[PDB]
RNA sequence: GCGAUGAUCACCCGGGUGGGUACAAAUGGCAGUCUGACAAGU
RNA sequence: GAGUCCCAUAACCUUUGUACCCCAGAGUGAGAAA
RNA sequence: UUGAGAGAUACAAUUUGGGAAGAAAUUCCCAGAGUGUGUUUCUUUUGCGUUUAACCUGAACAGUCUCAUCGUGGGCAUCUUGCGAUUC
């Protein structure tokens, strides 16, 4: 029982760290952005830069697309690597949480065997071992 | 490819070959080695594990030419049976022996006779670390007959699972062709290194030169690591010699 | 009022390059953009 | 220091730097309505507090990340928020509109409402109209014109709700922004087909669609449709 | 927020330090928390206080 | 127009950073809210 | 079944705001100014 | 080797719009399409044969007694050398 308590307390800590981290992170949108035009000719002559009034490089930035009007001391690479490091740290938290979830699950499966009841082990062709209890109501 | 162009390599090889006929003491010398002076210490502890250098242009030997011994895991019944019956590998080996049988049957002077009889020694990669004690000192100094690791079957291992024991005759034949046709080297923690490049009376001087550039190219190319690209920092000099002849320079920096 | 000279239309179009160029440093590099997508999909999933 | 910078839609800012987050200037400095992290930076210098806008919590914020061409919510405008569950998104809408603008937040469920009322005390520009949206005639007094109508109601008959609200309170050439959940309307068919029907329904209600935007990865099977209300 | 908490937490609401120290070090956990000052618990004695 | 009633003894560009001492606040961090079906009598 | 009893009504760290500091400490002990 | 449709990707030819540099032609950068071929994913049409298939469920482990857990001894280093998991 104390083992299950200990393993869980670590897992809950890991989850809480992750959700705090993900709030820091920003996630690029990947979704279709359909435009509606009343005329067929407007559809054919449509161009993203003209509709958004932005330079062509600037069109592709979804989060902050700025009209040409608005457009009118740390090294960049080290900044870029540091952004990458933060993403990796949150990802590492997820892996730790998932690993802890599996460990906590199997320990509970062991605890059920300890408790009173009548059980039979069933082994699948793949070799996985599980226990099916008899349909006896608990007094 | 500069070393081939330089006439110094050609002129040295002609002198080396010419001497071998004239001098009685070099009559039994048949192989040509190149001695490489790497600029800095390699840093690789000698593990007695050969590393193969692919010689693309030409082929040093063929499996049929050499007396080949195979040392297999105990029991050797499976490996011996499959190799002997299959047409491709039926005649590929001088003899097939297990490690325990090799230890029991051959001791003392019998090891020396075993060294003379066989020109090439190959072994299952699993038993290789045992061989130094069994074969004795004579095999494991000088590098003439160091056992070569070979993998019997293409099956790979996974942690917490058991290897399935199989024997693939074509794969065993396939690896052995690569060993004999290509040259090989063994790392050591110093400047010096020795690699075989040709055989007297079998390879012409231009053929030997081509092998030398292939050896140098593979050893210097960092893209070929860990097997190649081990000579970092350039080569101060290169020599050519037989087993007992003196080192004749062929390239200096 | 849309009275731009070509020189007027040029000096501004230099500013467009100037400011857009500045935001490229923040926008981050494409090679890291490639790997950072792989990380995200794992954590989002 | 973090370099807070402008964004296309006025009242929205991006705290560019080591962490890049959408932020909005805080109407009520010194507190977070739902525990969001707060960033303050000095400008000529006086410090001004900004609140983080989390896209996974507000569908509108997911709209910004997708890069909506046009937002009818802007500083100095009146906004009608339908389906205001709490201050998770209404507070951010209250920020962009600014002290001049006002936000009409409409909600039905009692329990989230008491949360909304408590938040409305901190924000003077939020008029909380906890009422059922299906009957706009009830709360007509407390609402004047509205420049834009934002709807997050997750109902099958939402299109009717927007038509009824739009006809009464929305300005001519006024704004309507809708957040759509495919699963609530029709789980049998794919999300795209459901979105097609909703666009057609709005057209019959004298609303021209301008933009459609799926909100992935922030939400699955969700999209925002933006249109302009032409009464003529 | 208290209503949305299960019975176990309400038992040990006021003894997080002892509880959350105990969990991490694999030792026994407290059993009274803030409720120890309740009148009914005072009437009990021995191990019955925990029950 | 002196004194034992006590002489003497960090940084950068007028401006900005660095470090130290006392108090106050934080819906800032450490930080994660125990187990779960038997027990008592004749 | 199970540590209230090492004040989670708390301690520590970080950020902000305010008010002061950038000299020695059992401080030194006859100079200062011209 | 049936028909049709939608999508992705590789290649070849060819084209749309924004920007800079050039007197223009022209040069470069960015964003993008449709055409032919090859590959691939899915949707369905038609011809032929076939009427069942999968899973669950009743008092369905256990005399050669079965199983769990904590310990002990030995084997596999020519390797299941063994994860709070199940090596024999």
């Amino acid at each position: 029982t104390q083992d299950s308590n200990y393993v869980r307390t670590l897992r809950q800590i890991e989850l809480k760290k992750l959700e705090k981290g993900a709030k820091q992170l920003m996630f690029k949108s990947s979704g279709n952005h359909t435009i509606f035009v009343d005329s067929r000719e407007k559809m054919n002559e449509f161009t993203p830069e003209k509709f958004f009034n932005t330079t062509s490089e600037m069109v592709n930035r979804s989060e902050n697309r700025l009209t040409k009007d608005q457009l009118a001391i740390m090294p960049k690479e080290s900044l870029d690597k540091k952004k990458l490091k933060k993403f990796k740290q949150v990802k590492q938290h997820l892996q730790r949480e998932t690993q802890l979830k599996q460990v906590q699950q199997r320990m509970d499966a062991q605890r059920e065997l300890l408790k009173k009841g009548s059980k039979k082990k069933i082994v699948d062709s793949s070799g996985k071992i599980s226990f099916k209890w008899k349909k006896q109501r608990k007094r | 490819n500069d070393i081939i162009k330089s006439g110094l390599a050609e002129k040295a090889l002609k002198a080396l070959i010419l001497q071998c006929e004239e001098n009685p003491s070099l009559k039994n010398d048949k192989d040509i080695h190149i001695i490489i002076n790497t600029g800095k210490k390699m840093g690789i502890n000698r593990d007695n594990i050969p590393r193969i250098i692919p010689l693309t242009k030409y082929k040093l030997f063929k499996p049929r030419d050499l007396n080949i011994l195979l040392i297999t895991k105990d029991p050797s019944a499976l490996y011996r049976e499959t190799l002997t019956k299959d047409e491709h590998t039926s005649e590929l080996f001088k003899e097939i022996i297990s490690v325990k049988n090799l230890r029991r049957r051959f001791k003392g002077s019998k090891l020396t006779q075993l060294y003379k009889d066989f020109d090439l020694v190959v072994a299952d990669y699993r038993v290789h670390h045992l061989l130094p004690e069994v074969l004795g000192s004579r095999f494991y100094h000088g590098s003439k007959k160091l056992p070569y690791m070979i993998r019997m079957s293409k099956e790979v291992k996974l942690k917490r699972q058991q290897m399935v024991e199989k024997c693939d005759p074509i794969y065993v034949r396939a690896q052995l062709r690569s060993i004999c046709k290509n040259t090989s080297y063994i790392p050591n923690n110093d400047n010096c290194l020795s690699v075989r490049v040709g055989y007297i009376q079998k390879h012409s001087i231009p053929e030997i030169l081509q092998n030398i550039q292939d050896t140098i190219n593979f050893l210097t190319d960092k893209s070929k690591r860990p097997q190649g690209g081990v000579i970092k920092g350039g080569i101060i000099s290169i020599f050519v010699k037989t087993s007992n002849s003196t080192s004749l320079p062929i390239y200096q920096f | 009022e849309g009275t731009l000279t070509d020189h007027e239309r040029k000096y501004l179009n230099k500013l467009i390059k100037r400011n857009s160029q500045n935001l490229r440093s923040w926008d981050l590099e494409e090679e890291v953009r490639d790997e950072l997508e792989d990380i995200q999909q794992s954590i989002l999933k | 220091k973090v370099v807070i910078e402008p964004h296309r839609h006025a009242g929205v800012y991006i705290a560019r730097g080591k962490e890049d987050l959408l932020v909005t200037k805080n109407m009520a400095p010194g507190e977070s309505v739902y525990g969001e992290k707060r960033i303050s930076v000095e400008e000529p210098p006086t410090k001004v507090e900004y609140r983080v806008w989390n896209p996974f919590r507000s569908k509108l914020a997911a709209g910004i990340m997708g890069g909506l061409d046009e937002l009818f919510i802007a500083p100095g405008k009146k906004v009608l928020y339908l389906g205001a569950a709490s201050g998770t998104s209404v507070s951010h809408v209250s920020d962009v509109v600014g002290p001049e603008g006002v936000v009409y937040a409409v909600e039905f469920s009692h329990r989230p409402g008491r949360e909304l009322i408590s938040m409305a005390k901190k924000r003077p520009n939020i008029i909380p109209i906890i009422e059922d949206a299906r009957h706009p005639q009830k709360y007509r007094m407390l609402i004047g014109m509205v420049d834009c109508v934002f709807a997050d109601v997750a109902q099958p008959d939402q299109a009717r709700i927007i038509a009824l609200n739009s006809h009464m309170f929305l300005k001519d050439q006024g704004g309507v922004v809708i957040s759509i959940k495919a699963n609530c309307i029709d789980s049998t068919v794919d999300a795209e087909t459901v979105f097609a029907r909703e666009v057609q329904k709005l057209r019959e209600e004298r609303i021209k669609p301008l933009e459609q935007l799926t909100l992935e990865p922030y939400e699955r099977d969700h999209c925002i449709v933006v249109g302009r209300y032409m009464r003529s | 927020s208290l209503a949305k908490s299960p019975a176990s937490t309400i038992q040990i609401l006021g003894a997080e330090k002892a509880l959350f120290r105990a969990l991490k070090t694999k030792h026994d956990t407290p059993k009274y928390g803030l409720l120890y000052h309740a009148s009914l618990v005072g009437q009990a004695t021995g191990k019955n206080k925990g029950k």
